[PDB]
């Protein structure tokens, strides 16, 4: 069987303008395991990002974290791309500043 | 207190083309603390108290220990895939295997096979044979089980060499696997003229398992009022945790926020 992943943007700590932190972008409850992951930063897909490494839950499903030190600040927008075989075409989620 | 030490491998067939995919994960009471790789045929770690040179006498073995699971794997993957018909099609083989010792050392093992990531054929130590999952699973279960000493060795594995394996890696892991750092709690919110959301979180904490929930004038709220937590991971080790509850403008004093994990010598509440 196939699954589509779940996706879930969130931040280390609580945004606070200026103040450092990490973007993280969980992707799960996927199978089989080919998927591709962008953090964005205002549509520009940001680099020198970096990943945990491909497991699976009991279900075997596979889990995959997504994560990047960065400063956020008022005008900046972070966003994860994510596609995967049971997805017509890339599926974006905003990072909820609350989260 | 029980302890677990279990393997994860992973690995993927090719549309007619040859060769395959693979990988290996070695967690010890939920810890990732190795990791390996085909395409680089490398042992790498994943903790600061298991590393390649710090007590390598380990790290030898369970190199082998790998490379050999990898041999193994390879040969399972061929024969079931073999045993679908399957070839001009691209497939998966997971595995996962370990053991789970009690504060008696008593043992508890397990080998299981998903296929296309869906249960295939399950190893069942007690009546030293297979459960097939599904029917195209039966004639890898009657190859295995034309020999006894094939899954004689298996249930030794995990009855045995295992439990030892895990008993000399809550060695070496002393100080750090047992290490309990508690959440930091902050409750946000996001007020709009309709309602408030008050968010709960517990961050950069460890182990995983907590407990998080809303009190209403300092009482417990039925645990069907808000959606149990959210547990995450941070690339670091750390975990950290989420629950909301949405509230009318005002009334926010009225909640608190409880958490509780063995890092804190008791529940910790926090105010909106």
């Amino acid at each position: 069987i196939q699954r589509t992943p779940k996706i879930q943007v969130y931040s280390r700590h609580p945004a606070e303008n200026g103040k450092s932190n990490f973007l993280n972008c969980y992707v799960s409850g996927f199978h089989p395991s080919d998927i591709e992951v962008d953090l964005l930063k205002n549509g520009e897909r940001i680099e020198k990002v970096e990943h945990s490494d491909l497991s699976f839950s009991k279900d075997w499903s596979f889990y995959l974290l997504y994560y990047t030190e960065f400063t956020p600040t008022e005008k900046d927008e972070y966003a994860c791309r994510v596609n995967h075989v049971t997805l017509s075409q890339p599926k974006i989620v905003k990072w909820d500043r609350d989260m | 207190r029980s302890h677990s030490l279990h393997y994860l491998f992973m690995g993927a067939s090719e549309q007619d083309l040859g060769l395959s995919l693979f990988e290996a994960l070695g967690y010890v009471d939920d810890q990732l603390f190795v990791f390996y790789d085909h395409e680089s045929r490398r042992v790498e770690p994943r903790t600061p108290w298991v590393s390649s040179r710090i007590s390598s006498q380990m790290w030898l073995q369970l190199s082998q220990s790998l490379k050999g699971w990898d041999h193994m794997f390879t040969v399972d993957f061929w024969t079931i895939m073999e045993n679908h018909n399957h070839s001009k099609e691209s497939h998966t083989l997971q595995v996962i295997l370990g053991c789970e010792m009690q504060e008696d050392n008593s043992t508890e093992g397990y080998w299981k096979y998903g296929y296309d990531g869906q249960d295939h054929l399950e190893f069942c130590p007690d009546t030293l044979d297979w459960r097939a999952a599904e029917p195209r699973a039966w004639p890898t279960k009657l190859e295995w089980e034309r020999h006894k000493i094939r899954a004689r060795q298996n249930r030794a594995y995990l009855e045995r060499d295992c439990p030892a394996q895990l008993q000399q890696l809550l060695e070496l892991g002393r100080g750090v696997l047992d290490q309990q750092v508690p959440p930091l709690v902050k409750v946000t919110h996001h007020v709009t003229s309709s309602v408030t959301t008050l968010r709960c979180r517990a961050l950069n904490y460890y182990p995983q398992n907590i407990t998080m929930k809303w009190l209403k004038d300092k009482q417990p709220m039925d645990a069907k009022e808000f959606e149990p937590k959210d547990v995450l991971p941070n690339g670091d080790g750390t975990y950290q945790g989420w629950i909301t509850l949405a509230v009318p403008p005002g009334e926010e004093q009225r909640y608190t926020c409880q958490v509780e994990h063995p890092g804190l010598d008791q529940p910790l509440i926090v105010i909106w």
